């Protein structure tokens, strides 16, 4: 199709800078996006966040955010005074353990299991619009004093000692550590494998003639007619879903006295109870959208193909030919009619989501009992959090052991709801032929299909082109009507292709104002 | 169609010391206890319910193995061709009116072809073990089409691996009631309980189900029976599929519930049973036991 | 084929009353027993009532003269500080007692492979083995090791089973056809 | 289109009940009206509220402890456990200042493989384990030891009996089934006609009528179970030692009835706890395929033609027919479950190819050390809300029943609208996800390529308890009713049930 303008990425200028906050002494400022470059195009050469350095007016914060618990040095973390010489480090700075004479607790039946591995992976947060990982939301490793255990099922690696030719599983990992922030973590094993394969196959072949002729002598002369019907139709669909997801663990965090990364809290007491749109949305963009509640750790192995072809022939012709002779002359002439329609789509998903790189790129490239069992082999290794439950960034406020902070809750909501909308990949544009709009921080991209690409999926050779709609953004925010307040959208970037499927969700949306 | 019944049993036995010389187990022990000293058929039931009515006096550890393997495939093919063919073909002519001359030739052919085949190829099989090592159960039990009994290996791997870990494949027993010992009431609560097993064994007793077909044991659970069909057999009642294997064939009696008690009149209770639940017909065998029971009175 | 729906009879009157709990129960009986699908027969089959006992709750007789496990269960106080748990659950007689008066009771602990099973209660209806009711491991102080010809092992026998031996037999049906 | 996002509504907020004595709090809290379904707003978080109270009443939350009382964790651990050598409260408050300990036993002792899971709750609607609810790592004296093969474990002190009852059942099932049927009919004819005197007369014909007429069908199901037991396991009747986050959580519960204060107890620990299990392994393959071959093929031709001689003059037609069609399908669904053990092996099973002996050998080998949780029986968890280690016990209990009565009712699917594609809707919380088979595909399993898709009916909730003189509750059926697209099987379970008040 005809390619969109490659509209140049365009800026706000810059906000002017924030003082220079009393602790990280650097003046916060930013440029919204107003429109990244839909593809191609003059690409905006910059930061969107800047941060110059200075000197503040005035002392930091005081280093006391809490009475009698013990505040480490580095980190504004607050711990219960059991947590200091405990022997385990309740924070990075060691402060709680190194100085200590003697430990009012040793726990000698903890300290010895590392931390469940993989446990870090379910502490990041998760960027909706990216779906990329970011940092660690929850602390991963502080234990909050609990000796918590987690029975490593798979423990049982096999040894070989020469000296006494025994053959024997070697007892180390058999117990991990669970984190403090987690309420379970549950390490049963499942696997479930459904398969779907349709075939359907048909034809529809009609000849269909007449040939007739009169002819008179004493001169002696003809006349021939013809009429005739050629059709061909030819259907050929092949679909195949495999999906196979092997649980590992399930998990859940606590939503109670949630201990967050001590990255996140200096990140967070850093943030100013004022809406400056700028830091929020650089927390938003470092800590992402969302923390993950809940989740399986696991592998997922999709593969989908799906084929189809119609081919449909219709040849009609009439002629009449007619002699005279006794030297000769001869006569004809008719009709030629063909018709045609003929479309084809082949289309095949293949993705691994677990285990090694290496061996989960096996079992994408090739499925087979061996790259299932090398696949899984690899899932005990390096097992990925393959369904969860997750909470906007804002949430985390409420329920952190911190207490309430409401101000910069609000202030981050308000951020988020805009962040969401701002960097959507909505302002990508009408990605065609099922390509999908991704937005690289500042620079879009359609990932099409198996096929040609020149703009936008558009030279695609897929002239069966029937492929689904995708949603304009939502259009701003209508001046409410003093309390209540309406969002428009319409299934046209790009319009649902020659009756492909109309934009599943909403048309309109509303708001309390 | 293959049978396999096979036990390995490798404790000889044990014989568990008479309800003297026990040592009860102090959860067991601990529910004695609080055991109402009353015929509180509640709590008695909730102990037949965790503990079950009888210990072990005596018995085996072994395992058992048992295939049942059945293939059942019929092959049907039917096959018609037909044809006619036929020609009329004559002619007349004339010479001495008008010279003429006429003809005609007509032919027709009807050719017919039907064929249809069916196939049914039905397999089943029910590889079951108790006993030996979990791993060596699943490898043993794995139903393998070339050689259903399970390879010789295989066979005596699990059998080793039964010395270990083998289970209570027979067992000789005495009444729980006779373990109520070492609390308080002993005596007491030994009656109760006594009195107990008779109303448990009389509310789960199968003469609740009316029958199931096709020999199903019928068997109360809680309020309601199932009917344990014989292989192959489905459905309800089991009214549905056939019986493999051979079966003496008919409708085998199965008891009435116990009348309740006459009151130890002259000290003797008596109480009555009719075998009507079926009553055996077409050959079936009579319901096996006593029509009656007496008891001295307690 | 025909379900019957369980239907629940009357409750029976209400049992005595228990001095110790202060309580009474009822029971229904299963009229009709569900068949063929029938459903079930739902709720309790007992209700109780709180009741002013006639009744004295028989107190335990403590331990007299044997040491008192901390279950409440007595032992020969012989058997304290055996070096063996003879306390069933609790084995309160090895608590905070010497090391010097642990003796070496016997150079061998481990049971028969599976001796608890034989412990185990049976529900004989049913068929299930079920639950722990008698300790299958009260060595009372005896070192009764029996060789294992089988497993060829030492193990210790407890001291009350009147005998635990290892002959193996085996036992096979084939019939194909 | 035909599915529209249905967004998750909470109710208005309860009133506040009045401040607890013993938590100086008051609580309010929303019912969830409806989940959100098909993307639909997920409303929000946190349907709880809870505010500080000042109160003058009494509170009689002391409850004694004759034994040692853990510093940190509060536990009443008996007095004969201080010194022991094992950690019986946390941060071994208990074996702190020990002028000496009596280790009561000095062989290295595993634990059961996997007790600890079996010390979670158990929220039985969701049939999800959830919070740890018992202390399966207390031992009290314990140390007497326990051989599984070599291994010697010991037992908690909660377990009545781990035993290793093992035990396995494989069921194998196929049935192959084959049709065809295969006609053809060739009807054929000609006539020649000749006349002549000087005059001729040449009349020709030819008729053909064929006609071909196939169908083949074939049909495979293939069904394979694996049933591994492995362990046996009995919690005890009596007197558990609870986990210390479960003791104070309820410790939390406040005395005056807040139904989202007790919800967020099951939402965290679940509603039951399991007394009795089996451990072992599940292994189920089930591949159901059916092809259908159809042919048609019907020929036809004419000739029709004449010629006079005398000059001449001749006529004729040709009429030709081919009409053939040729419809072809197959539809293939195997789902393959695998519960327990490696998971090297669970995924080398979950291959779509059933396994080598070898392979299931290893499995059920895993499974022993890594056992799924084949069969519970399982008592709700105000059994454990005891006297001996809560106030107002009878008052927490009597709550909780309540809170559960009302929590199965909120957390039932049957809230969520129907999916299409026979879709089973599963309530995640206030989100409820279709479950679409195989063969069914997006958010409402709206995407579906199969011709027919029997429809199994979803019962809708069983409509409120009528008043008493005969307290019942009926259900419609109406929420999915069955015959659309060929109905499935009807709903197995009650369509009314009646209580006595
Ligand atoms: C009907 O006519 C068809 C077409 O002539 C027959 O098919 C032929 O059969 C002969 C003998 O088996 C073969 O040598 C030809 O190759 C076939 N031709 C084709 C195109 O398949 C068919 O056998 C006839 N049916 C009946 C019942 O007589
Ligand atoms: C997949 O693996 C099989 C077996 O090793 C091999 O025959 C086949 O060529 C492979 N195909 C690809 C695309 O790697
Ligand atoms: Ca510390
Ligand atoms: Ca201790």
């Amino acid at each position: 199709a005809a390619t969109p303008a490659a509209v140049t990425c365009q800026l706000s200028n810059w906000s002017e800078w924030t003082d220079c906050f009393p602790c990280q002494d650097k003046k916060y400022r930013h440029r919204s996006l107003l429109q990244p470059n839909k593809f191609g195009g003059t690409i905006c050469s910059g930061d969107i966040w800047d941060q110059a350095s200075c000197s503040s007016s005035t002392t930091c914060v005081r280093q006391a955010q809490c009475g009698q618990d013990f505040q480490c040095k580095e980190t504004g973390r607050c711990l219960k005074r059991h947590l200091v010489c405990n022997g385990d480090q309740d924070c990075l700075d060691g402060s709680d353990e190194d100085d200590c004479e003697d430990v009012r607790a040793i726990d000698e039946d903890c300290s010895q299991y590392e931390p469940i591995p993989g446990s870090q992976k379910a502490a990041l947060g998760y960027n909706i619009l990216t779906q990329e990982d970011a940092q660690s939301v929850y602390d991963a490793s502080y234990y909050g004093g609990q000796c918590e255990t987690v029975y490593n099922g798979e423990w049982r690696e096999l040894r070989y000692d020469s000296t006494c030719e025994r053959l024997y599983y070697g007892d180390d990992e058999k117990y991990f550590r669970k984190p403090y922030n987690f309420l379970k973590y549950h390490f049963e094993a499942l696997a479930d494998t459904g398969i779907s394969s349709e075939f359907y196959d048909n034809a529809n072949d009609l000849l269909s003639k007449v040939k007739k002729d009169k002819s008179d002598s004493f001169h002696s002369q003809d006349t021939s007619f013809l009429n005739e019907l050629n059709k061909y139709n030819e259907k050929k669909f092949i679909f195949t879903r495999i999906f196979t997801k092997v649980q590992t663990a399930h998990f859940k965090m606590r939503k109670d006295d949630i201990m967050l990364d001590e990255g996140m809290l200096q990140s967070l007491m850093e943030l100013p109870d004022q809406y400056n749109y700028g830091m929020y949305a650089k927390f938003i963009n470092d800590y992402g959208t969302h923390y993950i509640t809940s989740g399986s750790m696991g592998g997922i192995y999709e593969y989908i193909l799906v084929i189809d072809k119609a081919k449909m022939e219709s040849l009609g012709i009439t002629s009449r030919d007619i002699t005279t002779c006794f030297h000769c002359k001869k006569f004809g002439g008719g009709k030629t009619e063909r018709a045609r329609k003929a479309m084809a789509v082949e289309d095949i998903i293949s993705r691994v989501r677990g285990g090694s790189s290496g061996w989960s790129g096996g079992l994408a490239q090739n499925r087979s009992t061996i790259t299932y069992r090398s696949w899984g082999r690899s899932l005990k290794y390096n097992p990925v959090v393959i369904d969860f439950e997750m909470q906007p960034i804002h949430e985390v406020l409420r329920h952190t052991s911190l207490g309430p902070l409401e101000a910069k809750r609000q202030n981050l909501r308000r951020a988020l709801d805009q962040y969401l909308m701002e960097f959507n990949a909505c302002r990508c544009g009408p990605c065609f032929n099922n390509g999908v709009p991704i937005l690289e921080g500042t620079s879009c991209r359609c990932q099409c299909r198996l096929g040609s690409l020149g703009a936008a999926c558009e030279q695609t050779q897929t002239e069966g082109a029937k492929a689904d709609g995708s949603w304009s953004c939502w259009s701003s925010w209508s001046v409410c009507r003093a309390g209540i307040q309406e969002r428009r959208r319409e299934c046209d970037n790009p319009a649902p292709q020659n009756g492909g499927a109309s934009c599943p969700g909403r048309k309109v949306q509303t708001q309390a104002c | 169609q293959l049978l396999v019944v096979e036990n390995t049993v490798e404790v000889a036995q044990f014989i568990n010391n008479n309800p003297e010389f026990l040592q009860l187990a102090e959860p067991f022990w601990k529910e004695l206890s609080h055991l109402p000293s009353l015929y509180d058929y509640s709590a008695y039931r909730r102990l037949i319910d965790q503990y079950g009515t009888h210990y072990l006096q005596s018995g085996s550890l072994g395992g058992e193995y048992r295939v049942l393997f059945y293939v059942d495939s019929e092959k049907l093919k039917q096959n018609d061709f037909n044809s006619v063919e036929e020609k009329k073909c004559k002619s007349s002519g004339w010479h001495f009116v008008v010279k003429f001359s006429s003809h005609g030739c007509k032919e027709l052919e009807n050719a017919l072809k039907a064929a249809s085949g069916t196939q049914n190829n039905v397999l089943r099989g029910e590889p079951f073990i108790r006993g030996g090592g979990a791993g060596f159960i699943s490898g043993l039990s794995y139903l393998e089409l070339d050689n259903p009994a399970g390879n010789k290996r295989r066979y005596s791997a699990w059998a080793e691996s039964v010395t270990n870990l083998p289970q209570v494949i027979k067992q000789k027993l005495t009444p729980l009631y006779e373990l109520v010992k070492e609390v308080p009431c002993a005596s007491v609560k030994k009656l109760y309980l006594k009195w107990a097993l008779e109303e448990y064994l009389d509310e789960f007793d199968p003469c609740h189900c009316r029958p199931c077909q096709n020999g199903g044991l019928a068997t109360v659970e809680g309020t309601h029976c199932l009917c344990h069909c014989k292989p192959y057999t489905f459905g309800a009642a089991c009214e549905q599929g056939v019986l493999v294997g051979n079966q003496a064939g008919g409708v085998d009696g199965g008891w009435s519930c116990w009348s309740s008690w006459s009151p130890c009149v002259q000290g003797k209770k008596t109480r009555s049973r009719e075998c009507n639940n079926p009553p055996p017909s077409g050959g079936g065998r009579s319901c096996v036991g006593e029509t009656t029971e007496s008891t001295q009175c307690e | 084929s025909s379900p019957v729906n369980c239907q629940w009879d009357f409750y029976a009157p209400w049992s005595e009353c228990n001095g110790c709990t202060k309580t009474q129960t009822r029971r229904r009986s299963v009229a009709v027993y569900g068949q063929y699908g029938g459903q079930p027969c739902v709720g309790n089959a007992f209700e109780t009532q709180s009741c002013e006992p006639t009744r004295g709750c028989p107190t335990e007789e403590g331990c007299g003269e044997r040491f008192r496990c901390f279950s409440g269960q007595c032992i020969s106080k012989s058997l304290v500080c055996n070096g063996d748990s003879d306390c069933d659950e609790d084995s309160a007689d090895e608590d905070r007692c010497e090391d010097s008066e642990r003796r070496p009771s016997c150079d061998i602990d481990k049971p028969p492979p599976n001796i608890e099973l034989t412990g185990n209660g049976y529900n004989e209806l049913t068929g299930q083995f079920r639950n722990r009711v008698i300790n299958t491991k009260s060595f009372g102080g005896q070192c009764r090791k029996v060789f294992s010809g089988d497993g060829k092992d030492f193990y210790r026998l407890s001291g009350n089973v009147l005998s635990y031996t290892f002959q193996v037999k085996i036992n096979n049906d084939f019939n194909y056809e | 289109v035909t599915l529209m996002p249905i967004d998750c509504e909470l109710s208005s907020w309860s009133s506040w009940t009045t401040c607890d004595p013993c938590q100086k709090k008051r609580y309010r809290y929303a019912y969830l009206l409806q989940p959100s379904q098909f993307h639909g707003e997920p409303c929000n978080f946190s349907d709880k509220e809870v505010e500080d109270c000042v109160t003058n009443r009494p509170c009689r939350s002391q409850v004694r402890c004759e034994g040692f009382v853990c510093a940190q964790t509060g536990r009443c651990v008996n007095r004969r456990l201080l010194c022991n050598g094992d950690n019986d409260c946390g941060d071994q408050s208990d074996e702190a200042n020990c002028r000496r300990i009596y280790k009561k036993c000095q062989h290295e002792m595993d634990q059961y493989w996997g007790i600890g899971s079996l010390a979670s709750g158990i929220n039985l609607f969701t049939n999800s384990f959830e919070g740890p609810v018992l202390d399966h790592r207390y031992y009290a004296g314990g140390c007497s030891p326990h051989y599984i093969l070599n291994t010697r474990f010991r037992k908690p002190y909660n377990v009545e009996s781990y035993t290793p009852q093992t035990q396995g059942k494989y069921e194998f099932i196929l049935k192959e089934y084959e049709s065809y049927s295969d006609f053809e009919r060739n009807v054929t004819e000609k006539m020649a006609s000749k006349s002549g005197f000087s005059s001729q007369s040449d009349r020709g014909k030819h008729y053909i009528r064929r006609t071909k007429r196939f169908s083949h069908t074939k049909s495979v199901f293939l069904h394979a179970r694996s049933d591994l037991e492995v362990a046996h396991y009995k919690l005890k009747p009596r007197s558990l030692m609870l986990h210390y986050e479960f003791l104070q959580r309820v410790k939390r519960l406040p005395l005056e009835y807040s139904y989202g204060e007790y919800r967020d107890l099951f939402r965290d620990f679940g509603t039951h706890y399991i007394t009795e299990a089996v451990l072992g392994g599940i292994y189920e393959y089930t591949l159901v395929m059916n092809k259908e071959a159809m042919e048609r093929g019907d020929y036809t031709l004419n000739n029709v033609h004449a010629c006079a001689k005398n000059v001449g003059k001749c006529r004729g037609i040709l009429n030709e027919i081919k009409d053939r069609n040729k419809r072809d399908t197959m539809v293939e669904d195997l789902v393959v479950l695998v519960r327990g053990g490696a998971s090297e092996h669970i995924t080398t099973l979950a291959y779509q190819e059933l396994p080598t002996a070898d392979l299931m050998q290893e499995w059920g080998d895993a499974v022993q050390y890594n056992p799924a949780i084949i069969k519970v029986k399982v008592e709700p968890l105000y059994e454990l809300v005891t006297a001996t280690d809560f106030a107002y016990s009878s008052t927490v209990r009597q709550n909780m029943k309540q809170a559960l009565e009302e929590f199965q009712k909120e957390v039932s699917s049957c809230h969520c609208a129907p999916c299409q594609g026979n879709g089973v809707p599963v309530l995640k919380g206030s989100r409820c996800d279709c479950i679409c088979p195989v063969g069914s595909q997006g958010l409402a399993c709206e995407v579906s390529y199969r011709k027919n898709t029997p429809i199994d009916g979803k019962w809708n909730c069983w409509s409120n308890w009528s008043s008493c003189s005969g307290r019942r509750k009926t259900r419609q059926r109406q929420c999915n009713n069955p015959p659309p697209q060929n109905g499935g099987s009807p709903c197995s379970g009650p369509a009314s049930e009646t209580l006595d008040c």
